[PDB]
């Protein structure tokens, strides 16, 4: 979904041009039932339904690194995890510019194949560490 | 054949409603009364519905002594604006009468004005570059083809020598013409710019001019500055696709455009979403932009001045103007009081088709790497300031006499203010611009003085300006050898 | 540096919170305005159906 | 009583904030950075591992018991653990763990001295 922040602006519209009651950043209020019902279809069905699977990736777009933003939140209050792109990096080369603190799965443990599980131990500890050795000698 | 007429039953502030006796017409069509009646001509375009014979519509000018149940002429269409050759170096309001006063306007054929936007098959996904001669851009902003460009300038930065130029240059080396759009435009700087355009040739009365004018002002209601872009696309459209070639579209501040169309929809009574735009703020706007896009037929692409309201980014015309800018030519008054013309700061710009799946990759790394260098001549220009040059290493201080070389070489002249000023513009070509910076890059033309590179466009003409400097102190050597000698 | 880290997050929620504050003086004002549309009344609409 | 004097000393190192955000932990009276230097013990040993959590913290959970909740925390109070570092208490439960892990830290620590000595005296 590229992207669904423009999806809530159409749905404002319709709801505004139906003079329905406003909300939170001008929305109705059921614009979190617009979206949960498209990201509850997303699952991996039980062997009694054939264990088949949907994915769904949203994507959503902040204002000056908010995550403090309405829709924002209603999505991480949806999402089985979240990936957080940081312009800081992106403008400093960093490319993809994830922001690791900011980012988790929180599933994805299960899934993730042994041979990657270690290796992703390994360096989430290595970079726990680098996070706090970066910023605790502030150049001292 | 006959024509339809319907009645008018309302009339509040710029809003009409008009009744009917037979199927309404459909959305913005244009609907004209006589000029006996108002004492002017007038139109008005249907919006929104209100009953089986209603129909609500948008008024252009001022609606001023319109009786209740006056006649009203429908068109049978949406409001047909000029379009060709006979355009040209002319001005056109939203309904495409001139108000220069230079007569009529000789042409064949008259295209209406909410085109729908091009298909996704007659899109051209390939990203291209706009050679647009003006190197400061084209190195590390290049001007993508079908893309919209931002544009961020206040007073006395050169703006209009840019766009003059641009309007030059495209006229001659992609052979397209240009149209300009004056949203909310100061009535005063439509003389100040109509005129530059007479001494600058750019509009040649007695030849070929190269643009097209349209001024919606601010003395007029937003029913029409909301619709002018509209019409200054339209105008480009045919360029685009009958003459089969590529076009500017200048968009003086689209958040003008944007105010004008919250303002319409005030009027209409929808309810304003967010801090007082309207609902239909993405979709009035991307409505627009949508035709400004790249073709299998041409190419229209738009440098959009932007004003951004207390220099927040979040609000949300400019976040949504941002969502579709492709580039960022911005301007700054300090870069223009040290002497450099264009006064672009190339660091604080930015542009999407920096990638070498877009474009070649020399030009990418020869660009990064200047990025590069002049970024780290920020940081050692805040350390000069503080310690001194002496303080910087060796390897240090030639890229800061490099940066400052770049910096310096980044200043081109113009053709456009040829006359004002008195010295020759260079069109400079994308390639040489490259090999140009390259060579300033591997240090291969480092001996070379630094003022040698002050408004001068590629490394073949500023060694007659370097051999120039030489022979002139020489000269004054000579002078002086002689003079005191003599004595 | 420490200090304009601050002011960006100062001058960021300064304007979250003008433009909250914009739109909530709105929806105010609208809300009263729909209120005293549900208040008036309907007309007759008197015509001939046969 | 302890409750009331850890929501005390972490009302006063809310004040500090605006000052180490501005000018810097060096730039407070003894006093006051070591009401830093403790209140930051005292924000860190409040995090502890669940077992619900194991996949994102990576450590077992802890089931601190009420009685020994208490006496841990009057003894950061009372200044009776102040050797101890900052980064000890991050996400431990009791006190006892803590010294565990200070134990494992100053192990490694040292053990970087000794291995940096045999690769500078191989270099
Ligand atoms: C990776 O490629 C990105 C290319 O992006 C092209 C479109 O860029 C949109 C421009 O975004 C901005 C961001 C910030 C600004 C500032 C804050 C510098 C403007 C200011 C100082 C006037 C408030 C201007 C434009």
């Amino acid at each position: 979904y590229d992207d669904l922040s423009k999806q809530a602006v159409s749905y404002r519209q319709i709801s505004l041009l139906l003079r329905r009651p406003p909300g939170r950043e001008a929305y109705p209020g059921d614009v979190f039932y617009l979206h949960s019902r498209l990201l509850e279809r997303s699952a991996m069905m039980s062997p009694q339904k054939g264990s088949g699977s949907l994915t769904s990736l949203p994507i959503v777009e902040t204002l000056s690194n908010d995550v403090t933003a309405y829709i924002v939140t209603n999505v991480i209050s949806i999402t089985d995890g979240q990936i957080y792109l940081d312009a800081k990096l992106f403008t400093g080369g960093q490319r993809p510019a994830v922001n690791i603190g900011l980012s988790v799965s929180r599933v994805g443990s299960s899934a993730q194949n042994k041979a990657m599980k270690k290796v992703g131990g390994a360096l989430k500890m290595l970079m726990g560490e680098y996070r706090k050795m970066a910023g605790e000698q502030t150049s001292g | 054949d006959v024509k339809q007429v319907g009645y008018v039953q309302q009339i509040i502030g710029a809003v009409v409603d008009v009744t009917f006796t037979d199927s309404v017409p459909p959305v913005l069509t244009a609907l004209t009364v006589d000029a006996k009646e108002t004492g002017t001509l007038l139109t008005m375009e249907i919006v929104q519905h209100l009953d089986t014979k209603t129909a609500r519509c948008i008024c252009m000018s001022s609606t001023d002594m319109l009786r209740l149940r006056t006649p009203v002429v429908n068109t049978g269409s949406q409001i047909t604006v000029p379009v060709g050759e006979a355009t040209l170096g002319r001005i056109f309001n939203v309904m495409g009468d001139a108000i220069d006063q230079r007569g009529p306007v000789k042409n064949k054929v008259r295209w209406p004005i909410h085109r729908k936007a091009p298909t996704l098959a007659e899109q051209s996904g390939k990203d291209e570059v706009l050679v647009t001669g003006i190197k400061v851009i084209d190195l590390i902003l290049p001007y993508c083809k079908g893309g919209k460009i931002g544009l961020f300038g206040g007073a006395g930065v050169g703006k209009t020598v840019i766009i003059m130029e641009l309007i030059n240059n495209v006229a001659k080396g992609h052979g397209g013409y240009s149209v300009f759009a004056g949203v909310g435009e100061r009535t005063r700087e439509g003389t100040d710019l109509y005129l530059e355009m007479m001494g600058s040739k750019v509009i040649d009365l007695q030849g070929d001019s190269k643009c097209v004018l349209v001024y919606g002002q601010m003395n007029e209601p937003p029913g029409a500055r909301a619709r002018v872009a509209q019409t200054a696309l339209t105008m480009a459209e045919y360029f685009r696709d009958e003459a089969g070639q590529d076009v500017l579209l200048f968009v003086d501040n689209v958040f003008r455009f944007t105010q004008a169309n919250s303002e319409v929809s005030a009027l209409l009574g929808r309810i304003p979403a967010a801090v007082g735009y309207q609902p239909t703020l993405a979709e009035d706007l991307g409505m627009l932009q949508e035709r400004i896009t790249s073709t299998v037929k041409g190419s229209i692409t738009s440098v959009q001045a932007v004003y951004v309201p207390a220099d927040d980014i979040t609000d949300p015309a400019p976040a949504t103007t941002f969502s579709h800018l492709d580039a960022t030519t911005v301007l700054s008054r300090s870069v223009a009081e040290a002497g450099i013309y264009p006064a672009v700061e190339p660091l604080e710009c930015a542009s999407r088709i920096m990638d070498p799946d877009a474009i070649d990759v020399n030009h990418y790394n020869v660009a990064m790497d200047i990025v590069e260098m002049l970024t780290k001549y920020k940081e050692l220009q805040d350390i000069i300031a503080v310690l001194g040059i002496d303080e910087l290493s060796e390897e240090d201080k030639l890229i800061v006499d490099r940066a400052r070389k770049v910096a310096k070489f980044m200043s081109q002249p113009f053709a456009v203010a040829e006359v004002f000023t008195g010295m020759k513009g260079y069109y400079v070509q994308l390639e040489d611009c490259v090999s140009d910076f390259g060579s300033l890059l591997m240090g291969q033309c480092d001996n070379i003085p630094e003022m040698a590179f002050y408004m001068v466009g590629g490394l073949d003409s500023v060694k007659e300006k370097a051999a120039k400097m030489a022979a002139e102190a020489a000269a004054m050597r000579e002078r002086a050898r002689k003079a005191a000698e003599a004595k | 540096g420490n200090i304009t880290g601050l002011m960006q997050l100062a001058d960021y929620t300064y304007n979250k919170t003008r433009k909250e504050l914009i739109t909530a003086e709105l929806l105010e004002i609208i809300g009263t305005m729909t209120a005293m549309h549900a208040g008036k009344k309907v007309g007759l609409k008197k015509t001939e159906f046969w």
